[PDB]
């Protein structure tokens, strides 16, 4: 958020990384600490060597960051659960994304709002003849 | 952006969140099931619509529904 | 399979009876069912209809496409 | 008014077993919208493409059922 | 099971005594090899998934030592199957053919090795091939092989079939033995240096050695009499030549000297049967057997010498690990480091090489047999020539795509990124987009500059503008390189090959050899119509390579799917999101590459079949002139799509549709049948299972209405299985159509 | 043993045995009395 | 009346009588062609020389369609009835699907050998009410 501290991973460069639109429009960065120096697969292609301690890597979109995060904790015995994914703007504006409230979205947590929650069954959706000519869908109401 | 809803038939098993590859879904404490939790979709802006949640639903027919909508750069999964 | 084996005398050739009979109901005599307009004694012919003589001549002349003679094909 | 081992017919319309008859497995205490857990002899559609079968159990509500036996 | 002693003598032999017992209880339990299927069928899909994973041993067990022991016995079983099939051919030649009736007058009769049972009118399929025999005229060229091998009596083929069945029993037994009695450990396998030594020195060396010995003692002294004009009943037996070595010493002047000169480095004296004539045999139209025996002897020596390069137990020899770790340059970093470990652990990594090379070599076999006919009277049998060529084209075409499949399988299942850190594979994985986009551009270029030429020629000839065409009579596109190498091979016997008497093949240029009334091989003049079709072939192969390569370079992940490696090798998609993620797996890429392999070989075989009938094959006049079948219109009509539509398809398909009432009627039947299966595949290839499951819902309601629904709930085919049935039926219908068409056309040219 | 008696009675083995038996029936019947476009 | 005036019997047909002397042999019997010449000479023919079959329901040609129709329907009802009864018999044994994959030969044969009375069994199941089901008891989809 304030600063993106981290060492760039050992990698000989690849063509699957970020592009011109990815630098001008938006790019994503992920920061994590490695217990030691090991090899990890790049979500863009190839195999890289993560530095010992705090690491930093910039990617094109968010799904790449989350795919690397789901790889870090599952393949290595010193599992990495402190990987933090940030979205970077063209104005240097960096905001927090994953994890949201410091806890993984898997398990429940106190302090979250119900978004998209409905109080009905799918077989209880209204008929499309009652809402036609209105800018609303059977699921939006 | 796509629309993600969660119905009261949800048993709160976190499977749809464990299968989501873009941190779109979360889990909030509820009072309907034994687990006392229900799925939530706060960050619909990161939802591509790969239906990985609906695939990982246990209830009789889905309890979470995804309705594709106006596709954008983020929903189209554009990396270039 | 039956023609390829030099035995064209075993083809299941179904005669379209239900349609040729309808053709006979309007004046087609090549099949000779003697039903309705194909039969000179049906009360449908003795009606003094002005169109009957033209229709009966047009249907049975082997030059036009009016109710073509059909078969198993 | 159900117990373990009762034959009930599903009336959830959108359900895969709507019209089929399943067996009650166990009923949870109060405070739950769908406490009646029912097992079925026939799997549903659930599962990824190419799966071997599906799920043969689900939770329902009492106003959605009809005892037979 | 049984208990033998030990069978070893200070070797790397390592087995396990009775690992898997022998029982039949697992036979009544289908799908037991998979944990997901053993709990019983709950849907009909459970049945399909049973066959879709019957041989996939990775999903079954994770222990590689078990998988290798399975694969060894699987190969033994395949060899048993093959020996059964081959004994079938020998027995049908012994008791259901006219090999003896053909060997007498080979130029006035047709080969036939099948008799159709006269029933419900199918007895008409027994065509009079000549000499009083009635049967199906074969095209596999078995009589030519059996003549070049020295077969003269039916009892010989009978004993060959008996030996084939014995070897089938032996391979079937060895399979069970190497998995139920003493299954080898991993110590016996991973000796790739030792295995290469043994497969070069013993298999491919001693094999050609013994076959050359056979030819010198069986094939040559009997084919020499067959080519002279001697009756087969008057020709002696092969063992009468060893029982009387003087009869062999006399029949070849070199044989009149003994065996000592060979050991005393006097090779040049054996020039009376180890010849280097080249060309063909003016009596049979095939290659000289005196040259083939010498060739097999040379190949034998070469392979036995090659089997002594790698290190085994006596210290000497190489280790491929050393050679791979040594090769590294400034362009590839570490080079081949880790490749030995890749190919010594991953079976799919090995199969992706073996399949590629075996398919390429099958294609080479076809391309070499068609132009240098090695069997007697096969160049006159245009049907047999075309059939062998196209069959060995299709086998190789399938085996090549197998490599692109198993490479992606290796990528998803066996690629460890920690084991590939900046080597060939790892660095190739980096610039995937570079290679793929460059091949994309190359394929687009080859599509415009090969097919657009045909479109332009069709539009010009349609507009009535002959001076604007790419023909031999307008804007010529002459192939200079191919004609130059043709002329090089023509001038070989008098320059870069003084010992060679004739050229390798008469297709490059030279004389015109003809047997009976038909031609065997003549110079294949290459012009514009050949240049264009060669570029068409190159384009189609390039697109197929692009597809099957993007299937491997993106099986791990991509900008679309970064976690694709989790999804496995075979999966339909990853949801309709991201605009649509349909057909992204390596399995889908192989599904697509099958079609392009078919489309490439469809033009290859048509190029062959029309160029041979137009500019090569044809009756020869007694004065010397040669009149081709299609009157040599290939160089003047094969340049437009309408030419292939009319003068190739419409013109040469008449033999198939007019085949009713004859012995070739089955070919017209199968022609229409392939036309049927082709269109049947389109139902699967154009639809989706979401409609078929909803229809099965109504049919299930109908069955439950009368209470006749199976406990095995019916489920439509999976998306992957839908695509698989589609492509399978597409290929089946197309290949059946082309097979029927080619056979009916080639049998109807005399 | 019953392990092989259950394999000989599986769906594919039995569905091919019945097809072979019915093929034999039809083939022998149309051997001894072929060409039956209809009933005399 | 003069039904099928455009059709003449094979005994009178011109092209048929021309082709019947030159009939091929299906089986090993050389007379099979002349056997066909004598066998098909009773049916009605067309002006091309090929026999035609009339299926409008007349009894003159009950050997053309009626006999095969009845024989089929008999054998097909046999097949379907023994299949349905065996499918119901499986529903009470151990694992209703495994016995649908692995056939109970001592049971399947016992049910096949009792299928020659499938009409009576079907009528007895319809009168008692075993043949058909009730709509209110069958799983249906949302309307
Ligand atoms: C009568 C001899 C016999 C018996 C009783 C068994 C029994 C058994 N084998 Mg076995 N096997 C045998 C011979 C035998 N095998 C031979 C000769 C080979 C060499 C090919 C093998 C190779 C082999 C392997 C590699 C494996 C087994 C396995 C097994 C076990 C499970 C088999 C199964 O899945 O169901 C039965 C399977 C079938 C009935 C397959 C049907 C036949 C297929 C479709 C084609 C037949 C090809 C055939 C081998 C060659 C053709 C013959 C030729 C005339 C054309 C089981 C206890 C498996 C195991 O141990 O479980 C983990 C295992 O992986 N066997
Ligand atoms: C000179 C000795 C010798 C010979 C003649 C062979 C011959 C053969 N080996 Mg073999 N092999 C050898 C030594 C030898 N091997 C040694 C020392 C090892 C251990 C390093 C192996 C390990 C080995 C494996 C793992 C396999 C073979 C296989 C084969 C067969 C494949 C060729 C084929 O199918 O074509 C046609 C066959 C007959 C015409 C073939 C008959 C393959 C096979 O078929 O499995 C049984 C196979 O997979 N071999
Ligand atoms: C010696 C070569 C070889 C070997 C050992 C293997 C081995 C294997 N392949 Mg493979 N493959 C090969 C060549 C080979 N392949 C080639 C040349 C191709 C290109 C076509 C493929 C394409 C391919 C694909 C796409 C897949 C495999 C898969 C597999 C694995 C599972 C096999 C399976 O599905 O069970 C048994 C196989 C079947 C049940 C297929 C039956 C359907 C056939 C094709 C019908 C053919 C009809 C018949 C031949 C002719 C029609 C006559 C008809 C009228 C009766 C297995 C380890 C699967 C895998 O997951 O990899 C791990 C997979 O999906 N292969
Ligand atoms: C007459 C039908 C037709 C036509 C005109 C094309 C044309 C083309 N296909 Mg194509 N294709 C077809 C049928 C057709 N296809 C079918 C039925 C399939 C299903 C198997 C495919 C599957 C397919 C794949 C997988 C690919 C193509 C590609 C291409 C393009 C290659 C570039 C080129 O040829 O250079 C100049 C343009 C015209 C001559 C080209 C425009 C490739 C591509 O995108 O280019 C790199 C590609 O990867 N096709
Ligand atoms: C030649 C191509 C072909 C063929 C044969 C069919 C055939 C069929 N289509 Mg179809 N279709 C096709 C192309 C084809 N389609 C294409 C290109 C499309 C666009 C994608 C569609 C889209 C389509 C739709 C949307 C639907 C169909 C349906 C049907 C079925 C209707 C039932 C029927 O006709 O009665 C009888 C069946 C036949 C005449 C075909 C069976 C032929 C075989 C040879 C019979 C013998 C079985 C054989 C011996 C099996 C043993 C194989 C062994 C050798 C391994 C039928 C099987 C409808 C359906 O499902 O029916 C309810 C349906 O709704 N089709
Ligand atoms: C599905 C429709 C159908 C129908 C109704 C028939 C009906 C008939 N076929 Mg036939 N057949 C069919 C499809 C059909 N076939 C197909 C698709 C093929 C290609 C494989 C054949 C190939 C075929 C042959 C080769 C022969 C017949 C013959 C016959 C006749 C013999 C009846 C008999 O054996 O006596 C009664 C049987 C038991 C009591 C009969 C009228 C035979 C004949 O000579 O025709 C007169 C005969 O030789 N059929
Ligand atoms: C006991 C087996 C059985 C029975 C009694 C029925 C009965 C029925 N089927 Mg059906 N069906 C079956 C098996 C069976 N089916 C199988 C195995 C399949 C998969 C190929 C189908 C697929 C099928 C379809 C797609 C449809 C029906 C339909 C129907 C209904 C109309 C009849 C018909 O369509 O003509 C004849 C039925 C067929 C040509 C389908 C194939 C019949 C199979 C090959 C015969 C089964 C033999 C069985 C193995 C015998 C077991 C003996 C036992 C002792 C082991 C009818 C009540 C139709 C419907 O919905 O109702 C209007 C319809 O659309 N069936
Ligand atoms: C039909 C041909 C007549 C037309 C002329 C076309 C000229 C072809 C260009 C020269 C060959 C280029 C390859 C050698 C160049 C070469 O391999 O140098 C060697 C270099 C790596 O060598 P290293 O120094 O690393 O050596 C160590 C190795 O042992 C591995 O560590 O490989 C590369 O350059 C990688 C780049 C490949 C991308 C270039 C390949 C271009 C693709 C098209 C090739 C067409 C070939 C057609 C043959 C039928
Ligand atoms: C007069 C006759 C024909 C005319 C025929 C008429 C026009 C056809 C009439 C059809 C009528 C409309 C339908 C007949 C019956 C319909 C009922 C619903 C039949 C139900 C059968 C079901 C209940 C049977 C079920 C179970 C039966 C009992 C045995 C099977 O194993 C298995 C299984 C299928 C489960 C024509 C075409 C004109 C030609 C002429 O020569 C002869
Ligand atoms: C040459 C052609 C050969 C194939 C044709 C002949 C088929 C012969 C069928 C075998 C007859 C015995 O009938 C068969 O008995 C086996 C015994 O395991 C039964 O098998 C079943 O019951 C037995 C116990 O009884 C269980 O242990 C077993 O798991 C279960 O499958 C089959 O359900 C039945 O089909
Ligand atoms: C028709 C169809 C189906 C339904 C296909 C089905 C239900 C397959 C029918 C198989 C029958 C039951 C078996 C008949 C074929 C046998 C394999 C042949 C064996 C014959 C021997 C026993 C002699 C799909 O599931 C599908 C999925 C995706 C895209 C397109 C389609 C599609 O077009
Ligand atoms: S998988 Fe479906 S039912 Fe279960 S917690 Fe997630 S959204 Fe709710
Ligand atoms: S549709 Fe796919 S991307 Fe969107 S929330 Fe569900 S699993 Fe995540
Ligand atoms: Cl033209």
């Amino acid at each position: 958020m304030t600063e993106l501290s981290g060492q760039p991973p050992k990698f000989g460069g690849s063509t699957g990384g970020l592009l011109s639109k990815a630098n001008r429009e938006e790019k994503y960065a992920i920061t994590w600490t490695s217990a030691s120096e090991q090899v990890f697969e790049m979500p863009t292609g190839g195999a890289a060597i993560m530095n010992e301690g705090e690491n930093l890597l910039y990617l094109a979109r968010k799904e790449q960051c989350l795919a690397l995060g789901t790889q870090l904790r599952t393949k290595f015995k010193p599992k990495i659960q402190d990987y933090k994914i940030y979205r970077v703007y063209p104005s240097g504006e960096v905001q927090y994304l994953h994890p949201a409230d410091g806890v993984f979205p898997e398990k429940v947590n106190e302090g979250r709002e119900a978004q998209g929650t409905k109080t009905r069954r799918i077989g209880q959706n209204p008929e499309p003849v009652t809402i036609k000519f209105s800018g609303k869908a059977p699921y939006e109401v | 952006s796509h629309s993600v809803k969660i119905y009261d038939t949800c048993i709160g098993c976190t499977q749809c969140v464990r299968a989501c590859p873009l941190d779109v879904l979360e889990m909030v404490p509820w009072d309907g099931c034994k687990a006392a939790q229900i799925a939530s979709s706060p960050r619909t802006e990161d939802c591509v619509g790969c239906k990985r949640c609906e695939t990982a639903c246990p209830t009789d027919f889905l309890s979470i529904r995804v309705y594709l909508g106006a596709e954008t750069t983020r929903s189209m999964g554009l990396a270039y | 399979v039956v023609v390829a084996f030099g035995t064209p005398e075993k083809q299941i050739l179904i005669e379209p009876v239900f349609a040729q009979w309808i053709q006979a109901t309007s004046g087609k005599a090549l099949y000779g069912f003697d039903v309705l307009l194909s039969n000179p004694d049906s009360i449908a012919s003795t009606t003094g209809a002005a169109w009957l003589p033209g229709w009966l001549d047009a249907i049975n002349s082997g030059t036009n496409s009016l109710f073509l003679t059909i078969g198993p094909g | 008014a159900l117990n373990r081992g009762d034959k009930v017919r599903i009336k959830r319309t959108e359900s895969y077993w709507y019209g089929d008859v399943g067996t009650v497995a166990s009923v949870e205490k109060s405070g739950i919208l769908y406490p009646v857990i029912v097992r079925f002899d026939r799997v549903n559609y659930n599962g990824f493409s190419g799966s071997a079968s599906g799920v043969n159990t689900n939770n329902f509500a009492e106003n959605e059922l009809e005892l037979v036996q | 099971t049984i208990s033998p002693p030990e069978r070893e003598a200070k070797a790397k032999v390592s087995v396990d005594n009775n690992p898997v017992p022998t029982s039949f209880e697992k036979w009544g339990k289908p799908g037991h090899f998979d944990r997901t299927l053993a709990r019983g069928p709950k849907t009909t899909t459970w049945i399909w998934n049973l066959h879709a994973n019957a041989h996939d041993f990775d999903s079954q067990t994770s222990d590689l030592e078990d998988v290798s022991r399975k694969i060894f016995s699987a190969h033994f079983g395949h060899l048993a199957v093959v020996f059964v099939w081959l004994s079938g051919m020998y027995f049908h030649g012994a008791k259901f053919s006219n090999y003896e009736g053909w060997l007498a007058d080979p130029t006035h009769i047709k080969p036939s090795a099948q008799v159709v049972w006269p029933i419900v009118g199918q007895g008409i399929l027994n065509g009079d091939v000549g000499g009083g025999f009635h049967g199906i005229q074969i095209t596999s060229g078995l009589f030519y092989l059996w003549r070049a091998s020295g077969f003269t009596d039916s009892y010989q083929l009978y004993c060959t079939a008996i030996g084939g069945l014995v070897m089938a029993a032996l391979m079937l037994f060895a399979g069970w033995f190497h998995y139920h009695v003493k299954a080898p450990k991993l110590e016996w396998f991973q000796n790739v240096e030792s295995m290469m030594n043994h497969h070069l020195a013993g298999l491919l060396g001693l094999g050609s050695l013994g076959w050359a010995g056979h030819q010198i003692h069986v094939s040559m002294p009997i084919n020499k009499l067959l080519d002279a004009g001697v009756a087969p009943k008057d020709i002696p037996l092969p063992h009468e030549f060893i029982l009387e070595p003087s009869k062999m010493a006399e029949l070849y002047p070199s044989f009149a000297q003994g065996l000592t000169p060979f050991f005393t480095l006097n090779w040049g004296v054996y020039s009376d049967f180890l010849t280097f004539k080249g060309g063909l045999n003016p009596v049979t139209g095939g290659l000289w057997l005196s040259d083939t025996a010498h060739h097999h002897l040379a190949i034998a020596v070469l392979f036995i010498i090659a089997g002594h390069m790698y290190r085994t137990n006596w210290g000497i020899g190489h280790s491929m690990k050393e050679i791979l770790e040594a090769h590294k340059g400034p362009f590839t970093g570490e080079g081949h480091k880790g490749l030995y470990e890749i190919l010594t652990t991953s079976w799919h990594a090995q199969l992706a090489i073996n399949l590629a090379l075996l398919g390429s070599l099958t294609i080479i076999v076809a391309q070499h047999m068609y132009a240098m006919p090695p069997y007697p009277y096969q160049a006159i049998d245009y049907a047999t020539q075309l059939s062998l060529f196209t069959h060995h084209m299709w086998i190789g075409g399938f085996l090549i795509v197998g490599a692109g499949a198993h490479g992606a399988i290796f990528m998803v299942r066996d690629y460890d990124p920690a084991k590939n850190v900046n080597n060939l594979l790892d660095r190739m994985l980096r610039h995937r987009d570079a290679i793929i986009s460059h091949l994309n551009w190359v394929c687009i270029f080859l599509g415009f500059h090969s097919f657009g030429l045909y479109i332009h020629n069709d539009t010009m000839r349609a507009l009535g503008r002959p001076q604007d065409m790419f023909s031999d009579t307008a804007i010529q596109l002459q192939p200079i390189f191919a004609q130059w190498v043709q002329h090089l091979h023509t001038l070989a016997p008098g320059a870069t090959a003084p010992n060679a008497l004739a050229t390798a093949s008469y297709a490059f240029g030279g004389e015109t050899i003809a047997v009976a009334g038909k031609v065997a091989m003549m110079p294949i003049t290459l012009g514009t119509a050949d240049f264009m079709v060669h570029h068409i072939h190159a384009f189609t192969i390039h697109v197929t390579a692009l597809i099957l390569l993007k299937g491997v370079l993106y099986a791990r992940s991509s900008r679309l799917v970064p976690d694709k490696a989790n999804l496995g090798f075979r999966f339909p998609c990853d949801g309709p999101g991201r605009g649509g993620t349909c057909q992204v797996s390596g399995w889908d890429h192989v599904f697509l590459g099958l079609f392009w392999m078919y489309n490439s070989l469809s033009i290859v075989i048509f190029h062959f079949s029309w160029k041979m009938q137009s500019d090569v094959w044809g009756t020869v006049s007694p004065d010397g002139s040669v009149t081709h079948v299609t009157l040599g219109n290939f160089a003047q009509s094969a340049i437009t799509i309408n030419g292939w539509l009319r003068d190739f398809l419409w013109a040469q398909a008449a033999n198939v549709i007019n085949s009713y009432g004859s012995a070739l009627s089955a070919y017209g039947i199968m022609f229409l049948a392939g036309h049927f299966v082709f269109a049947f595949s389109l139902m699967f290839l154009f639809s989706g299972r979401g409609y078929w499951q909803e229809l099965i819902e109504s049919i299930v309601w109908a069955h439950n209405k009368l209470n006749v629904a199976p406990a095995i709930q019916p489920r439509a085919l999976s998306i992957i299985q839908g695509r698989a049935v589609g492509v399978a039926h597409y290929l089946l219908g197309g290949i059946v159509t082309t097979w029927a068409f080619f056979l009916a056309r080639s049998l109807s040219i005399g | 043993m019953d392990g092989l008696k259950s394999f000989l009675s599986t769906a594919p083995v039995m569905i091919m045995a019945l097809l072979t038996f019915t093929a034999g029936i039809l083939i022998e019947f149309n051997r001894f009395y072929p060409d039956l476009l209809f009933h005399p | 009346a003069d039904d099928f005036a455009n059709l003449t019997p094979c005994s009178e047909n011109p092209a048929y009588l021309a082709k019947s002397k030159n009939f091929l042999n299906t089986t090993n019997d050389p007379n099979s062609g002349k056997i066909r010449a004598e066998r098909y000479a009773s049916a009605l023919c067309g002006p091309e020389g090929y026999p035609h079959l009339i299926v409008d329901g007349r009894f003159t040609h009950a050997g053309d369609f009626l006999i095969p129709s009845i024989l089929f329907l008999y054998i097909a009802g046999w097949i379907g009835w023994v299949g349905r009864s065996y499918l119901i018999e499986i529903r009470e044994s151990k694992n209703p699907e495994m016995q649908e994959v692995v056939i109970n030969v001592p049971l399947a044969i016992k049910k096949m050998l009792g299928g020659f009375l499938w009409p009576l069994a079907a009528v007895g199941e319809y009168t008692s009410g075993k043949l058909v089901m009730k709509d209110s008891e069958i799983p249906t989809s949302p309307r």
